[PDB]
RNA sequence: AAAA
RNA sequence: AAAA
């Protein structure tokens, strides 16, 4: 049984022999991570393993545990039951596992570079998870699994003017120019949240400054959507001052994740999950 | 010649080393270093660990055992290869990878590892352990580090610049005294970089690096070594190819204007203009944005033209006007902020206002004044 | 042709030593036998003697500039004196007084080494050859304080002057323009303001009111720090 | 404009 | 705008 170890030191340059050689010789070691029934967690993790094997046929979950110690639970943002609408539960969920999972897992694989492979379940929480991850992570965001966000600076392109918008249509509506706050309805999911969010802003927040961005071909790359979204945001933040932004958005988990990656914690941003509660605030992410 | 090991003496292929037990002829030492020597000694030391000091004076204290292949196996004791040692004693410029960070030490270690890999891309002989062994700069000294988020107090920012930044480059350049410094710089907080570059000055050769997050590899976006083009203001407005500069004068009597730079993605123009017109009572402005690709500047290409045209616009705004005070509000790449602080320096009455994400309104605050940093 | 590298600095002593070492290397690649230990050995001129030095920042009071020029600078270039001077200084305006009282170098920062680039009757003499336009500031100071309306502006490649050749054409053109203006119109008092490299300022001095711009000073930023005819 |  |  002492063969592979010697074989290992015969393949270091710094089931199958190719798997061991690429485990000891690659640099961009993948890590598939799911945000989440535990049986369904196992099924989704197996699907993620297959998807990351499509590009890295030498990578395996058991091999990952043997080589780096990262178990499937370490890659799992787990917790039983449906998510309560209370903000304390979401804040504690981010603080417990999601806050330092990336730091710990990158600390485990110290010499090699990292290519994350992220999948998720809940939409409005993907912004918090992406803000935790940040724009500085070489990450493939997947969606059978299909990788839809290839980020391995184009994700943060705001050059696209309102005239040459290929995918989305933006409509910034300002009724109180002296009030520095903005509603940020983003309509890219399934149901139309425009009326409910408008009523909520005009009733429970007294906001009449709202941003409306508005099912999607999963085969293509998903970067121009994020580019035009950020462009609309920063064209709105051009001749006016805003001190609070509130998301009321429906969209694929992948795109919300990438939007949390891009916009991040810089803007004063409180996402209100809809089943309408500030489960987290982006400026309070760090 | 004298070499110290935990000492040896080297005289001008027979590298005969004398010893109390038995004199031996390590001919491969002479072969590795291309000089025949008669190694001296003062006391009997067990173990053949005196090889590395001999070989280093041939080519501070050293420890290790040489091999005929040139690989070194076991104060400098963390080296492995002969070429690393060769280019560690015989180079002209010592890379000094400086990273500014605010957070936890684990991400600091990761950031420094990435910056070390970038330096090794151009200087394969470099490494952090070898740097700390060869000259004593640890990872913390190259780190402009403070735990957690900086409080949004201008006193805290000025203090952080004082205790660490104001003397960091001076002390590090004093440490590597005989050799020039090729400063490899990256930072974290963009507004801090204006102060870091103003204290850095235009008198230091620097590779200011930005990371391509697609590969988690830094890129030499400001190459100011091998720097006068750093301070080129010969560019005219009609000859602008990278930046887009506007100059609004609504109160010519007042000698005050707001300098706003938008070369990142998160637009600061509205917030900064509101801050100037509502808290500083300023109507004159110098607004710089990108020409074509706003929010993305190609990290592969040289970023020097951006700063060239920015500085040309800044000094063209000063052609027929006198400005008692300039107010700087920027979103921009970390490296670009550092380069702009390097070029502009302390010569203008510029108060730089940082935008804090986790702060109540107003989120701008004059954390420092560019002319007041030398005080 | 004995080396004599004189450098003006105002700040900490360690940065002064760093600047001195760079200047020593610049002499060494032209005179290999020279060194600072050599300078303190054969001649005894120690590194502070060749340094026009002042701790901290020079205060923005005229008495300070006159004290600096008379106590050290006036006797510096005279008493320290075959010999050839390599000069490069910190303050651009102080070189005007220094020159008025040879290889004049300017530092190229990419490789971090110098390069020998030199081998009403009231008017505002104006020079803009650096990268910080003083035209507006000096013009406003003239109009509001000294009541000046006539100017002589000296100004190609602006902000980059090729520090691998001779800058003598620049100084010769400036001298020709100044002499032409003097022939055309008599100037009892010509007021000089400049943003320029320290090397060209020293050369211009080597070739009558002078004002200086201080970064950490309150308005007015310009004052008549000395007269070139005193 | 305080090594332009 | 806290590795843009």
């Amino acid at each position: 049984s002492w063969q592979l170890a010697v074989l290992a030191t015969l393949l270091v340059k710094d089931k199958k022999i190719e798997q061991l050689d690429a485990w000891l010789n690659t640099e961009t070691i993948p890590l598939p991570v799911i945000q989440y029934e535990e049986n369904e967690l196992k099924r989704w993790q197996k699907a993620m393993e297959q998807k990351v094997q499509e590009k890295f046929s030498w990578f395996s979950y058991e091999l990952l545990e043997d080589f780096y110690g990262i178990t499937n639970s370490d890659l799992a943002i787990f917790g039983n039951g449906i998510l309560p609408f209370e903000a304390n539960a979401w804040q504690k969920l981010l603080q417990e596992q999601v806050k330092d999972k990336f730091k710990l897992l990158e600390d485990k694989v110290m010499p090699k570079k990292v290519l994350w492979f992220y999948a998720g379940q809940i939409s409005t929480l993907q912004l918090g998870i992406g803000a935790l991850f940040g724009f500085k992570r070489a990450v493939s965001i997947l969606q059978t699994y299909h990788e839809v966000f290839i980020l391995y600076r184009q994700l943060k392109n705001v050059s696209v003017k309102k005239e040459d918008y290929q995918y989305i249509q933006s409509e910034l509506l300002i009724n109180e120019p002296h009030k520095n706050e903005l509603g940020f309805i983003i309509y890219l999911g399934s149901h139309n949240p425009i009326g409910e969010a408008k009523a909520y802003c005009q009733k429970q927040l007294q906001i009449n400054n709202f941003l409306i961005i508005q099912v999607m071909e999963t085969s293509q790359n998903w970067l121009p959507y994020l580019q035009e979204i950020n462009s609309a945001l920063n064209t709105a933040r051009q001749e006016y001052h805003w001190e609070r932004i509130h998301l009321f958005q429906t969209a694929p988990t992948a795109l919300c994740m990438a939007l949390g990656i891009a916009v991040g914690h810089f803007l004063p941003v409180d996402v209100y999950h809809y089943q309408y509660r500030c489960v987290f605030s982006l400026d309070k992410m760090l | 010649k004298i070499g110290l090991f935990p000492k040896v003496f080297v005289y001008k292929p027979i590298a005969l080393a004398i010893l109390g037990d038995k004199i031996e002829n390590f001919s491969y030492l002479a072969q590795l270093g291309k000089q025949n020597c008669l190694i001296g000694f003062n006391k009997n030391i067990q173990g053949n660990s005196w090889q590395l000091a001999v070989l280093a004076t041939l080519l501070i204290a050293y420890s290790g055992i040489v091999l005929p292949s040139g690989e070194i196996i076991t104060l400098v004791h963390r080296i492995k290869k002969i070429e690393q040692l060769d280019a560690w004693l015989n180079t002209e410029t010592i890379p000094l990878p400086v990273i500014q960070y605010q957070g936890e030490e684990n991400e600091l270690k990761r950031w420094q590892k990435a910056m070390e890999q970038k330096v090794q891309e151009k200087f394969s002989w470099f490494s952090y352990e070898l740097l700390e062994d060869f000259y004593g700069i640890t990872n913390s000294d190259l780190a402009i580090f403070g735990n957690g988020i900086l409080p949004f107090e201008a006193n805290a920012w000025q203090k952080l610049l004082q205790e660490q930044v104001k003397d960091k480059f001076k002390l590090l350049e004093d440490k590597v005294m005989p050799k020039k410094v090729l400063w490899f710089y990256a930072g974290q907080i963009s507004t801090l970089q204006l102060g870091i570059g103003a204290l850095f000055g235009f008198k230091r050769a620097v590779s200011i690096l930005q990371m391509e997050f697609s590969n988690t590899t830094y890129h030499e976006v400001f190459i100011l070594y091998g720097a006068r083009q750093l301070k080129n203001v010969s560019v005219k407005k009609e000859d602008y190819q990278y930046i887009q500069s506007e100059l609004l004068i609504n109160e010519p009597h007042k000698n005050e204007l707001g300098f706003i730079i938008y070369l990142g993605s998160h637009n600061p123009i509205g917030e900064a203009k509101a801050y100037c017109q509502k808290q500083l009572q300023i109507n004159n402005f110098l607004i710089i944005q990108a020409r074509e690709n706003q929010g993305v500047m190609e990290t592969s290409q040289n970023w020097l033209p951006y700063l060239q045209e920015i500085n040309s616009a800044l000094n063209t705004a000063r052609q027929e006007y006198h400005w008692e005070r300039i107010h700087l509000f920027q979103t921009a790449p970390t490296a670009l902020c550092m380069a702009l602080g390097i070029a502009v320096g302390h010569f203008l009455p510029v108060d730089v206002y940082h935008y804090q994400f986790n702060a109540e309104e107003p989120k701008y605050r004059c954390v420092f004044s560019l002319d007041k940093m030398l005080n």
